């Protein structure tokens, strides 16, 4: 009848697993406590956006993070779970990049921050790898005809971040300035940075 | 695993939740939803219990009808508590007795994996190559909308890895492999019914030989 299974509450069903292993000594002292320490407050987009105002106002930085992205990533001592193999890929006036994992929700979680409910959506899943144009769209990114849209499907090791184009008006700014208008979604590649009227 | 988890090209879905910039809320929406990534890490890293690939496919074994009414956070409550299961840390009656309630937890595998394959080639930058034609019941990392398909190589990767196909089954036979981003054109998935330019797919040696 297609009918869902009966099942207990998801968190009694989520810490049962918890005391399950902690009972068993499995569990060090403070670890899941110090997981989601590290979830909430090192994983963050504000790195990702720190490494895009570097290479938007240090040329040399700029060509190390589209080569290695790994080693200029770890200059900042950003490299981290998910995110130990990274790929920077450069946004261009004739290309658009965008990342998905259309398989789960693999994301550069140290310099992107773990990924956000509506990445890991089966929406975005299903249609940004066929019509990321109509999907940019619907999410307030106008894309015109005459750009390249180019959709990696994050599907193994490497771990993606978008370097989204300068926009003109930030001519000088600092690079404290130029952090602020980089946002997480700038780094996955929906949205394009703004520059305030 | 050709489950319902290989959503890419999937057509009649709505619109993606966000509009840019939104505000996304705190990182964890519920007091729990920590606890599937750290107690995965525990199981990886402390346990030595199971691999990373491991969660990804017990997590693509979820009943497919369960794993579509199923939260992101809750999958991996299931896909850890299947593993502890799985591996004889755990018990699926103290899992309940805790829970005080019924837990589900992911469908036994179908598949052994299979050993990272023998016959591979290195690939250069430039290179045409072809998705092999191959169905492989367990774990693997290939999205359905690529097998079979000729793409361009944009970058072999400097480091290498374990075959999905056999360390998501835990096997001893993963070897390692460089991966490799692979440029479809939008229309050699898609045909015309795409309005995208190109896609970029990061796919093990193993899965890919010359074209032609
Ligand atoms: C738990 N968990 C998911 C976290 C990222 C790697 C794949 C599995
Ligand atoms: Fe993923
Ligand atoms: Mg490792
Ligand atoms: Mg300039
Ligand atoms: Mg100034
Ligand atoms: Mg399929």
């Amino acid at each position: 009848e297609n009918a869902a299974p009966a099942q207990a509450p998801v968190s009694d069903r989520a810490w049962a697993l918890f005391r399950a292993l902690d009972g068993k000594g499995l569990v060090p002292d403070g670890y899941v406590e110090g997981w989601k320490k590290t979830f909430e407050e090192d994983f963050s987009p504000r790195r990702g956006a720190e490494l895009v105002a570097r290479a938007w106002t240090d040329p040399e930085f700029r060509q190390l993070l589209l080569t290695d992205g790994t080693a200029a990533v770890a200059q900042y001592g950003y490299l981290g779970p998910q995110g130990e193999y990274i790929v920077a890929v450069e946004d261009t006036p004739t290309l658009k990049n965008v990342i998905v994992c259309s398989l789960c929700s693999c994301t550069a979680w140290p310099i992107l921050g773990l990924p956000p409910t509506w990445y890991k959506s089966f929406e975005y899943r299903a249609r940004v790898v066929r019509e990321p144009r109509k999907v940019l769209s619907e999410m307030g990114t106008e894309i015109a005809s005459d750009i390249e849209i180019r959709v990696y499907d994050t599907t193994a090791e490497t771990r993606y971040m978008v370097l989204p184009q300068r926009p003109a008006g930030t001519e000088g700014w600092s690079q404290e300035q130029l952090q602020e208008i980089v946002t997480k979604d700038c780094l996955i590649g929906v949205a394009i940075p703004q520059v305030p009227t | 695993m050709d489950g319902v988890h290989d959503l890419a090209g999937v057509q009649g879905f709505g619109k993606v939740p966000h509009t840019v910039n939104a505000d996304i809320g705190p990182t964890f929406h519920a007091e729990w939803e920590h606890l599937p990534y750290s107690l995965m890490f525990a199981g990886v890293a402390e346990l030595g219990a199971f691999s990373v690939d491991e969660v990804r496919y017990v997590v693509e074994r979820m009943e497919p009808r369960h794993y579509m009414m199923t939260p992101y956070y809750e999958r991996y409550v299931i896909g850890v508590a299947t593993l502890m299961v799985e591996k004889g840390i755990l018990t699926q009656d103290e899992l309940e007795s805790l829970a005080g309630g019924p837990f589900p937890l992911s469908r036994p595998s179908e598949s052994e994996g299979r050993p990272a394959p023998v016959e591979t080639t290195t690939f250069e930058v430039g290179q045409r190559v072809r998705v092999r034609d191959e169905y492989v019941p367990g774990h693997i990392r290939m999205p359905a909308y690529c097998r079979g398909r000729v793409g361009t190589i944009s970058h072999r990767t400097t480091e290498k890895w374990p075959f999905p196909d056999a360390i998501g089954h835990g096997r001893n036979d993963a070897g390692e492999e460089p991966t490799y981003h692979v440029k479809f054109a939008a229309e050699e998935l898609f045909g015309s019914d795409t309005d995208g330019g190109s896609v970029v797919v990061d796919l093990f040696e193993g899965y890919l030989e010359p074209a032609a």
